[PDB]
């Protein structure tokens, strides 16, 4: 007789709110037009590490803590570091650095439409997925809860036996990164 | 829609760019945080770990162009004086 | 709410208001005043 | 002092007259000066230049760089 | 056959072909060396 | 004729041609990273164009030939 589906709120194991990855979007998108805008590289630097930060959260704000500690650890912990040292130590005349960005307006523009329309199909329904609105609906499951294991000892349990051709190459990158680099900047002895 | 979004920052800063080789430098990592961020987003909606993976030998490879590219940019700057493009 | 995020605003009002005590305690002076 | 005030904001609306029966500098032996011969004095400590607002460089003076090396190898 | 209706496919190879060179001068006007402005 | 319309429609006309669209061609060339990475942008964009609206092949003859006259022609 009484509606059978019954919808109520969550008192306490309830999560997050959705509101905030239309938030964390907002800010990234506008921290990542201020670093292609600005005219300082330094400024520019200082908006990607913004940028950085706010898809480090978003990951994290939807369970990928291990990588989005790892984006936290490696991008905005060493890699924007090597990027100001060389920033603050180049003599950088800010005006020999700016063009004239007014003319590449139109061009942003048409530039803009034919990406933007294109890349967009390619895209899967799960991605796109975010008037009656579709809910995502989850239960609990017993023999797949016995041991579970965080997102990093999954990671570990396959990333050093069933692919580990993976890890040999790319030991190998970052071991042609330290000789090559090396030798094209000391002067030996 | 994010990641397609953040993609376009990373072209928008090539069609932008006519004097900033470091730029061209940052806006290539902009390219790689959006591809790595779609992979990672897809990864979660498909309950799969590869994915998560693929994306931790992305942040590997990036860093490394880092180096390479900021130690060439140095070599370069060495002799120039100058990242400036005349133009 | 979660623990994390009622602790980092808690910081948050700290830090703002140890500006607030200089910006409105602290005097204020307006007069704030090339090589390779 | 907030610079604006209910009897401060009257005075802008008046213009300095001048009264015809008054000494002035020339009396005392003084000459005025104007304030634009002293803009550049009272104001040059407030003068942000540092080598970022610099102009675009000559072609003469890129080439003088190129008679320096501009970075230290063995250091 | 079927006829087909001229005045209108011509459109179209008009604004296909002519949409492609309004890309075009986007670069020049992009690779212009001084400020000549999003409307040159 | 021999001296003449054969050589001018022919190998004379035809060199005369080339070298003058091979010299604006490598107008181009001016080793600007900045400028090279546009020409990649808009050698991708038109290829997705080409390979997404289904445009008729004869479209795109019409454009590369439209474009080696411009070349043709200097200033
Ligand atoms: C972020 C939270 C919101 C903001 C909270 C903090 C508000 C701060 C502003 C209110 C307090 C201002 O603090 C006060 O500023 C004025 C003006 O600069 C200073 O005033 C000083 O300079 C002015 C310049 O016009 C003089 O006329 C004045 O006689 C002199 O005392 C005071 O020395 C300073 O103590
Ligand atoms: C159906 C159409 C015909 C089919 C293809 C026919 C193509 C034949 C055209 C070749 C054009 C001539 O090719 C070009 O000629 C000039 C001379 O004119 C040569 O130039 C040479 O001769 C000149 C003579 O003063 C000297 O400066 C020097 O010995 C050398 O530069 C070039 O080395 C050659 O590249
Ligand atoms: C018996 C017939 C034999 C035919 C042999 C094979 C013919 C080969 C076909 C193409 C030959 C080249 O054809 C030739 O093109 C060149 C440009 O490249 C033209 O060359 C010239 O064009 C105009 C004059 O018309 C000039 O102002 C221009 O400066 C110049 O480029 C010739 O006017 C044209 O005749």
């Amino acid at each position: 007789s009484q509606i059978s589906l019954l919808l109520l709120k969550e008192i306490y194991t309830n999560g997050s709110t959705h509101i905030m990855l239309d938030i964390l979007s907002v800010l990234a998108v506008i921290s990542g037009i201020c670093v292609i805008i600005s005219k300082n590289p330094i400024v520019s630097v200082l908006h990607l590490i913004g940028l950085f930060a706010y898809v480090s959260f978003y990951l994290i704000l939807i369970g990928l803590n291990f990588v989005g500690l790892s984006y936290l650890i490696v991008y905005i912990g060493a890699v924007s570091i090597l990027f100001l040292f060389i920033l603050m130590l180049i003599n950088i005349r800010t005006s020999e650095l700016q063009s004239n960005t007014s003319n590449s307006i139109p061009l942003t523009i048409l530039v803009g439409i034919i990406i933007s329309s294109f890349l967009f199909k390619m895209l899967p329904y799960g991605v796109i997925i975010s008037k009656n609105d579709l809910f995502f609906i989850t239960s609990k499951i017993w023999d797949g809860a016995l041991a579970e294991n965080n997102h990093i000892s999954s990671i570990g349990n396959i990333m050093y036996t069933n692919y580990n051709v993976w890890l040999i190459l790319a030991s190998f990158i970052l071991l042609l990164a330290m000789v090559g680099a090396i030798v094209i900047t000391i002067k030996p002895r | 829609n994010i990641t397609l979004i953040l993609f376009l920052i990373g072209i928008l800063g090539f069609v932008l760019n006519r004097k900033n080789i470091i730029l061209m430098l940052i806006s290539i990592e902009i390219m790689l945080l959006s591809i790595t961020f779609l992979i990672l987003l897809s990864s979660l909606n498909m309950d799969d770990i590869i994915g998560q993976t693929y994306a931790i030998y992305i942040i590997v490879v990036a860093g490394a162009e880092s180096a390479i590219g900021l130690g060439i940019l140095v070599a370069f700057y060495r002799l120039r004086g100058s990242i400036a493009i005349e133009y | 709410m979660s623990a994390m995020s009622i602790y980092i605003i808690f910081v948050s009002i700290i830090a703002i208001l140890f500006l607030a005590i200089d910006l409105i305690f602290a005097p204020h002076n307006p007069y704030k005043e090339q090589s390779r | 002092d907030t610079g604006l005030s209910r009897d401060q904001v009257e005075r802008e609306f008046h213009d300095q007259v001048i009264d015809p029966t008054a000494k002035t500098f020339k009396d005392l032996g003084m000459e005025p000066t104007d304030i634009s011969k002293w803009t550049y004095h009272y104001l040059l400590p407030y003068r942000p230049s540092t080598y970022y607002d610099l102009p675009p460089s000559t072609e003469k003076e890129m080439r003088e760089e190129r008679k320096y090396l501009h970075v230290l190898d063995d250091q | 056959y079927h006829p087909k209706d001229a005045v209108h496919l011509g459109l179209k190879g008009a604004a296909v072909v002519g949409g492609i060179g309004l890309l075009f001068a986007a670069v020049r006007t992009s690779l212009a060396r001084k400020n000549v402005g999003p409307w040159a | 004729l021999d001296k003449g319309s054969i050589e001018l429609f022919g190998p004379y006309g035809l060199e005369r041609g080339l070298v003058k669209l091979s010299k604006n061609i490598s107008s181009l060339s001016t080793s600007h990273v900045t400028t090279y990475a546009l020409y990649i942008l808009v050698g991708f964009i038109l290829y997705l164009i080409y390979n997404n609206l289904l445009l008729d092949y004869s479209y795109l003859l019409l454009i590369i030939i439209l474009l080696l006259l411009l070349m043709m022609i200097g200033e």
